[PDB]
């Protein structure tokens, strides 16, 4: 079957681990536990079509050019990892020597009531690229599938 | 939409399953068989998605084949051992992202077949 390869990016602490593990296990993992590497391959159907999806949770250059399609996380109770959003696609375009990744901007830690970062300037930025923008919490599973699901969409219009 | 389902077996025996849908938009649905051994989990068999694709559980995997009639999905099972007794169900979904070896992802179901 046609097999995708995302790759989930972003600042220490935004979510990256516990956005992958509500979206394959279903669980919010509460725990604090720093990545090195981790990756999961799960058999999906997107839009009524089988395939492979590997994921790779990164710590916040190899795996900027092995990845099709990349998660661009943020939270937004932190201000700094918003910042980076820019520097991180100006490191996967130079690495893939490229203007036409596919990317999504994920704006994580909703269900929280202390925000640093208005959705509007989120939604602007994203605007900017051309990039979809999706609000989510790893722990209610807003719009984790939706966020998963558009970038699948993204990595398979440029497949084609 | 609505789910229908059509015994004893000898070790190295064939039996066949039928799961008859009914329903609006049939062509959008993706059908599974899932099966439970008396107070056990209930364990992924085999699916069909929209589009034709098959996949399998890999202790069925090249013994058992999943098919579709282009309104029935059938299941079919040959070389049955004793560890192939079970409560057998299928499940249909028309979800555009779902994981299809989860019970979870499935909101309509058959009523059993008991297989022995
Ligand atoms: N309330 C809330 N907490 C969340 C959410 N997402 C993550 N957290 C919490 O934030 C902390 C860090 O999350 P984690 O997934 O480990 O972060 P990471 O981006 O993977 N970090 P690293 O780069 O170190 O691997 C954990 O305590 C986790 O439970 C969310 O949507 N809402
Ligand atoms: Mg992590």
């Amino acid at each position: 079957m046609t097999e995708y390869k995302l790759v989930v990016v972003g600042a220490d602490g935004v979510g990256k681990s516990a956005l992958t593990i509500q979206l394959i296990q279903n669980h919010f993992v509460d725990e604090y536990d720093p990545t090195i590497e981790d990756s999961y391959r799960k058999q999906v159907v997107i839009d009524g079509e089988t395939s492979l999806l590997d994921i790779l949770d990164t710590a916040g250059d190899q795996y900027m050019r092995t990845g099709e399609g990349f998660l661009l996380v943020f939270a937004i109770n932190n201000t700094k990892s918003f910042e980076d959003i820019h520097h991180y696609r100006e490191q996967i375009k130079r690495v893939k020597d490229s203007e036409d990744v596919p990317m999504v901007l994920v704006g994580n830690k909703s269900d929280l009531p202390s925000r640093t970062v208005d959705t509007k300037q989120a939604q602007d930025l994203a605007r900017s690229y051309g990039i979809p923008f999706i609000e989510t919490s790893a722990k209610t599973r807003q719009g984790v599938d939706d966020a998963f699901y558009t970038l699948v969409r993204e990595i398979r219009k440029h497949k084609e | 939409v609505q789910l229908v389902e059509s015994g004893l077996v000898q070790p190295g025996d064939s039996l066949r399953l039928s799961c008859a849908a009914s329903g609006p938009s049939l062509d959008l649905y993706g059908t599974a068989w899932f099966r439970q051994v008396p107070g056990k989990e209930r364990e992924f068999v085999s699916h069909i998605d929209r589009s034709g694709i098959t996949i399998y559980a890999d202790s069925v995997e090249g013994r058992f084949t999943i098919s579709r009639d282009s309104r029935t999905v059938y299941l079919q099972m040959n070389t049955l051992a004793p560890e192939d007794t079970a409560a057998y169900y299928c499940a249909a979904t028309r979800s555009n992202f779902y994981f299809p070896r989860e019970d979870m992802s499935y909101d309509s179901w058959g009523q059993g077949t008991l297989v022995t």
